[PDB]
């Protein structure tokens, strides 16, 4: 029970499940994008996104962090911290 | 090799000494040599002893 | 303006390792610790433990056990071969007894 | 009870309620489709009075929401098998050996693994090389006579490592 | 027997005229030689005791205890370094010679014939233990520990002398056979009640019974390891040995006058097993465990069945080995961290991965794992007390359950779940402590195979 | 380029102690068992006869096993 994770792979999987989400566009979907400034979605659907990451990868993230991710790059960084992603 | 160290040889000498003195004390306690009703045979065949 | 003491700052926690990585139990004298290991095993197990195990595994009949086994065998065989009931009660002879009277 | 501030806020309190109610609705509801329906219904129920300029009616509705939530929770809320309370709770803690060990080995095994221990020795020289001056100066330099916070500033000054990092970096890998 | 007395004397000037790095091999080697020398003793057979003089003799109660003492000395002597090896040479020599004089009066005490000689050698057993625990008591209340110790043991053991002199000048001499072969029953006058109360109460103090068990815990938490092992194993089972001898007299009134002490022992056994479930200071849990096992011993002594005496002496020897071992492991943990508390030193399944095997083995012997001797003892005592009364088995089984739980809590509290990761000073296990564990738990399993030796006179 | 580095406590002191323990029990565990095997394969235990007429034994010549 050890499939190897990598940074490009986790980036692709997180961007896949963000692009599959409804009320964003596949055009203006950047890695360095805000969940507050440019995507314009609210805190509620932001924590729906946080729930999507928790339900995909298989672990909770605490609410001391769920205040303050707000961008996909720090999402990738935080699952990189939970998983310690090197071979 | 005795005068090399005499410190290490002391307690077997002491054990043999205590053993010999217990032999001498039990031989001083040589009453009822055959006078029991349960352990009584004749002195046989050579020399007059049943325990020493 | 006062201390009440004058001694060393204490203690100095000596790791007994990190000067001898091959070290046995006690302090950093290198040879005599190996001598301590050799004496506490060779004169503590190699001459005490297995020899004591043989010496106490068998010895004569402690509290007359198998003597009593074979003696009871012969006595019950006698008391079957001469008809009288085995283990006669009243172990002392009632002819040699005197009850005080009323 | 949190490291950042002295309280959460009203906003994050409502938010944690939403996360808990949504998680309990997962634990209540199998088959995932009626789950998705009821989750959108719960989203609409919070959409009914999101834009109250009032505050006291908002927190009173928060308290009544907690009452209807605690009446309607689940006996086994669906805790993930990595969370505390869950199935794992440091499941492979058998091999989570701290790294102040592995230097108390006999030099035979230090000859068995030479390059790792050479690089570990230069890690420890990196640790001691910048331990006193920069780290203790940045700790006794910035804050007030009372610290009054549980964060700590980085070493943005010029060079070396942010302070108090050793037992943060050198942790077990959480699956050995 | 003087063949055992006089080399124990001649092991003392050995320690004086050996030098630095020279006392140690001499003392340890020669004490192991004396262990073989008393392993030679076991000859005892059939009809009676065996008389090693007009002055000394050995009952078969005395043979395994005497062999246990001469086994326990070199183990103890190796155990009592690394906490005094950095002290002075003359003080170290004084410590070793104190232990040798201590063992000498223990052999004097176990091989007694007359009860007055037994009493003199009883308090001669007392006086080195005092000096050891007070000089190396290693904590701030060794003062109060030694003071409580000596005043409890003397002031309990003081009228015992008067009662024995009264028996001396009302029934002739005090050889154990002439205490036997001539003893007549003594009726229920109140002077007989006070005489029985004096003798039995002095040894009650020395067991301890429940109303006088706070003698013990200060005297073990503020003692060095050598005096603690001496005190626990040899002194408590020596008190049991003394009551086992002197209970031959005064059987026609012990039935009428033994009712409060049994009930005190039973309810206090339950209370003591309860009190060692929740305390800190891990060293003291073994002490209250010892109070629990000695309460079971006292139940076994005051009921007067041969079943009871066989179970009593087996419980004595097995609990002596268990308590001495477990004190040595607690000293190992205190050598690791300078705490003595329970909740601090944690983890240690990862680190020192075979120290935990010895903790597990000691904890399961204290559980009374079933081939061991401790279950043999406890089981025959439960059988004899159920023949005593059809009701006391509630207390015995509830003792068994709470004993299981606190022994297991001792196991999985300090050595299970998570290291506190601010320790970072504990060394990997030395060869010495592993050798001490191996000297403990080879003879316990080897007697677990063949236990027909250690049963008492009523074999 | 796959394998990683486990962090063990130690192997040296532990395996050294147990190697010394098996060696220092085995050094007189083997010749004593060989000796008692030679005893009960050569020297004989005893036979089950009775007391001869007009002859007293020692306090030995009483026991089954010869080493006892
Ligand atoms: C299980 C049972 C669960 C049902 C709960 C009952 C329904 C009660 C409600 O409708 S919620 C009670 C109070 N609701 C509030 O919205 C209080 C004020 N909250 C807000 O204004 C928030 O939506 C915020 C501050 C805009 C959140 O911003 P984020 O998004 O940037």
């Amino acid at each position: 029970d050890a499939p190897p994770l990598t940074l490009e792979g986790i980036k692709d999987r997180v961007l896949y499940v963000l692009k599959l989400y409804d009320k964003i566009d596949p055009e203006k979907l950047s890695v360095n994008s805000h969940f507050m400034k440019d995507l314009g979605l609210d805190s509620l659907d932001q924590v729906e996104i946080i729930m999507a990451m928790e339900d995909e990868f298989g672990f909770e993230i605490p609410d001391i962090d769920a205040e303050k991710l707000m961008c996909p790059q720090e999402i990738v960084d935080y699952i990189a911290d939970k998983k310690d992603v090197y071979e | 090799v005795v005068r090399d160290h005499w410190i290490h040889v002391l307690v077997p000498v002491g054990f043999v000494f205590g053993y010999y003195l217990d032999r001498k004390n039990d031989e001083k306690l040589a009453a009822f040599r055959n006078k029991s009703l349960l352990y009584k045979r004749e002195l046989k065949p050579n020399e007059e002893v049943t325990w020493k | 303006p006062t201390l009440r003491w004058q001694e060393d700052p204490e203690p100095e926690d000596e790791n007994l390792y990190e000067k001898n990585p091959d070290s046995h139990g006690y302090d950093k004298d290198p040879a005599v610790d190996v001598w301590n290991m050799r004496v506490v095993f060779f004169f503590g197990f190699s001459i005490v433990l297995v020899l004591g195990s043989t010496f106490v595994a068998y010895l004569p009949d402690y509290r007359m056990q198998e003597w009593a086994r074979r003696e009871a065998e012969r006595l019950v065989k006698y008391r079957e071969a001469h008809g009288l009931p085995l283990m006669e009660s009243n172990c002392f002879d009632p002819s040699k007894i005197q009850l005080p009277e009323d | 009870f949190l490291p950042s501030a002295a309280y959460l806020t009203h906003q994050q309190k409502v938010l944690q309620l939403y996360k808990r109610a949504l998680r309990h609705l997962e634990s209540r509801c199998v088959h995932r489709d009626k789950y998705r329906y009821f989750a959108c219904l719960l989203r609409a129920r919070f959409d009914e009075h999101k834009n109250e300029k009032d505050m006291v009616k908002a927190t009173q509705l928060l308290r009544e929401a907690e009452k209807e939530f605690w009446h309607g929770q689940h006996p086994q809320p669906y805790i993930f098998p990595e969370s505390p309370g869950g199935t794992s709770y440091e499941r492979y803690e058998c091999y989570k050996v701290p790294e102040w060990c592995l230097d108390d080995w006999h030099p035979s095994e230090k000859a068995m693994y030479p390059d790792y221990f050479a690089k570990r020795e230069q890690w420890k020289k990196l640790r001691r090389e910048s331990w006193e001056r920069e780290v203790k100066q940045l700790q006794e330099e910035t804050p007030v006579g009372g610290p009054r916070t549980e964060a700590l500033p980085p070493a943005r000054k010029q060079g070396d490592l942010p302070p108090l990092w050793w037992h943060i970096v050198t942790r077990p890998r959480e699956r050995p | 027997m003087l063949k055992y007395i006089i080399p124990t004397m001649m092991l003392m000037p050995l320690t004086w005229l050996s030098k630095n790095s020279m006392i140690w091999i001499n003392t340890t080697l020669h004490s192991l030689l004396i262990s073989l020398t008393s392993l030679l003793l076991l000859n005892q057979f059939g009809d009676n005791s065996l008389n090693f003089s007009l002055t000394f003799f050995s009952d078969s109660l005395s043979t395994p205890l005497l062999i246990l003492t001469m086994w326990l000395l070199p183990l103890m002597l190796m155990a009592s370094q690394h906490h005094l090896s950095k002290e002075n040479l003359a003080r170290k020599k004084l410590f070793i010679s104190m232990l040798i004089l201590l063992q000498l009066f223990l052999i004097m005490t176990f091989t007694a014939t007359e009860l007055i000689f037994f009493y003199i050698m009883f308090e001669a057993t007392l006086v080195p233990t005092l000096i050891i625990i007070t000089r190396w008591g290693n904590q701030t209340e060794r003062l109060n520990a030694g003071l409580y110790f000596l005043f409890y043991t003397l002031a309990g053991s003081l009228p015992l002398l008067v009662a024995l002199i009264y028996i001396q000048n009302t029934m002739g001499s005090l050889n154990f056979l002439i205490l036997q072969y001539w003893v007549q029953p003594m009726p229920n006058s109140w002077s007989n009640t006070f005489m029985w109360l004096a003798c039995m109460m002095a040894f009650m103090v020395k067991m301890p019974l429940y109303g006088l068990h706070l003698w013990l815990p200060k005297a073990h938490v503020e003692a060095p390891i050598a005096g603690s092992m001496v005190l626990a194993a040899i002194l408590l089972k020596l008190g049991g040995y003394g009551m086992m001898r002197i209970t031959l007299l005064l059987n026609p009134i012990t039935d009428f006058m033994a009712y409060p002490f049994i009930m005190l022992s039973l309810w206090g056994m339950i209370m003591t097993s309860s009190i060692c479930l929740r305390q800190t200071d891990l060293k003291s849990l073994i002490a209250y465990s010892s109070v629990s096992h000695m309460a079971l011993v006292i139940v076994a002594i005051l009921i007067q069945t041969p079943w009871s005496y066989m179970g009593a002496t087996a419980l004595m020897i097995a609990h002596g080995l268990t308590s001495s071992m477990l004190f040595c492991l607690a000293n190992s943990n205190y050598e690791r961290v300078h705490s003595r508390t329970m909740i601090l030193a944690r983890g240690l399944q990862t680190l020192l991965p075979l120290m935990a095997a010895w903790w597990l083995l000691a904890s399961l012997t204290n559980l009374a794992l079933p081939p061991s001797i401790n279950l043999i003892g406890e089981l025959f005592v439960v059988m004899s007390t159920f023949s005593w009364s059809n009701i006391t088995i509630i207390l015995m089984g509830l003792n068994m359950v709470i004993t299981a739980l606190y022994s297991l809590y001792m196991l999985i509290t300090t050595q299970r779940g998570k290291h506190t990761h601010h320790i970072n000073n504990i060394l990997p296990s030395f060869t010495r402590e592993n050798a001490l564990m191996s000297l403990h738990m080879l003879p316990l399993l080897l007697l677990s195979l063949n236990p027909k030796i250690i049963l008492g006179p009523l074999y | 380029g796959k394998r990683l580095f486990i962090i063990k406590p130690s192997g040296f002191y532990d395996k050294r102690f147990l190697k010394l323990l098996r060696f220092y029990i085995l050094l007189t565990g083997i010749p004593v068992v060989i000796g008692i095997t030679l005893i009960n394969v050569f020297i004989g235990e005893a036979e089950l006869a009775e007391i001869p007429e007009g002859y007293v034994p020692e306090h030995w010549e009483y026991f089954k096993h010869p080493i006892s």
